[PDB]
């Protein structure tokens, strides 16, 4: 348990060093996937439940 | 709305967040 | 319950147009696979940014936040900023939404 304590406190920290392993033009890819899907599809998205929903 | 912006981040690990998340 | 998943899959293998005839040639493939590391991988801000579609903003926003707080083990704090708290309780949401953006990656938007 502390060795592994040890190796995620690591994996943070590098990841905290070396920047997101992500870029930018996959993220806007995956984006607008997400986005020409939802819309295909007329997805209505999830209102925030306001005073009393009944349920 | 007003996004996140993690707490932690460092200066130059805000500036690529701010970067290729915008 | 997952035995019944089984049975309709292997029903669904069978019911197929012609799926057994290898007279011209043809082939039929079965891939199973596991994604790696797909817990530990998530970005917190993409997913926030993928969050947003589909919910109210503090909805999102809130289930951002609880992912980025110091987990303790007796002498040991570190905090968290990759990859889901997987022990929430509506962290069973997360990963079906996002595995679903891995659905329109993999089989195509068209099929």
């Amino acid at each position: 348990t502390r060795l592994y304590l040890k190796a995620e406190q690591e994996r943070q920290h590098n990841y905290l060093k070396d920047g997101p392993y992500i870029t930018a033009e996959e993220a806007v890819a995956v984006y607008t996937t997400t986005v020409h899907w939802l819309e295909s599809r007329r997805f209505s998205p999830i209102p925030f439940p306001p005073l009393s929903y009944k349920h | 709305v007003q996004p996140f912006h993690l707490r932690g981040m460092s200066s130059t690990f805000s500036q690529r967040s701010r970067d290729i998340f915008d | 319950p997952p035995p019944l998943l089984v049975y309709k899959w292997c029903q669904g293998i069978n019911n197929l147009q012609d799926v057994w005839e290898t007279s011209e040639g043809e082939c039929n493939v079965m891939l199973e696979s596991r994604f790696e590391k797909m817990y530990e991988k998530i970005d917190l801000t993409l997913l926030n940014r993928l969050l947003r579609l589909i919910v109210d903003h503090n909805i999102a926003d809130y289930m951002t936040a609880k992912n980025n707080v110091v987990i303790n083990y007796k002498d040991m704090n570190h905090t968290n900023s990759y990859g889901i708290i997987r022990g929430l309780q509506f962290a069973s949401f997360i990963v079906q939404y996002y595995g679903l953006v891995m659905d329109l990656l993999v089989l195509g938007l068209h099929r």
